[PDB]
């Protein structure tokens, strides 16, 4: 399972990060200081957060 | 071009 | 640590569909594949002939040909993945 840390980097590399402690993920599109905040604590279906997530990575 | 690259030479 | 690796990689497979594996034609190619269900997958090879290889989804050479330039002009892993997965998914 060496291969998980390139994994978590090619991840990371999208601009999408796990932010667990606050039970939530981030999407760092631009880079411009500003972030969408994706919470887990919901009752959102995953169909519905993963529409969002790669609906925030693209234009 | 080298995050690919790493698993590449990882899965091979 | 290898746990909390296994597991961050698990949630980001379940959040963005997408898993990361060897390539089915050359182990050392990489297949992106989306879906729950491994509807949609494509594979690229790193320095061989191909830099975008098969996809089950085929696409046109147009598509191939704008997929590459994402990927080694621009050399921006998110933008293909972008476009790939929109590509394949409207293939279905």
């Amino acid at each position: 399972a060496n291969e998980n840390i390139l994994k978590l980097k090619l991840y990371r590399s999208l601009g999408v990060i796990l932010d667990l402690e606050n039970d939530q993920v981030l999407i760092n599109r631009k880079n411009d200081g500003n972030i969408d905040i994706l919470p887990l604590d919901n009752n959102l279906s995953d169909f519905y957060k993963t529409k969002y997530i790669w609906e925030r990575l693209g234009k | 071009q080298q995050l690919l690259k790493g698993l590449s030479l990882s899965f091979s | 640590s290898n746990a909390n690796d296994a597991a961050e990689v698990a949630l980001y497979e379940r959040l963005l569909q997408l898993r990361v594996l060897p390539g089915a034609s050359d182990v050392h190619d990489v297949r992106f594949v989306f879906g729950d269900d491994s509807r949609c997958w494509i594979e690229v090879a790193m320095h061989g002939d191909h830099v975008i290889g098969n996809s089950h989804p085929a696409l046109d050479p147009k598509s191939r040909a704008t997929l590459e330039h994402v990927l080694t002009v621009q050399g921006d892993l998110a933008a293909f993945l972008v476009v790939a997965r929109d590509m394949l998914l409207a293939s279905l």
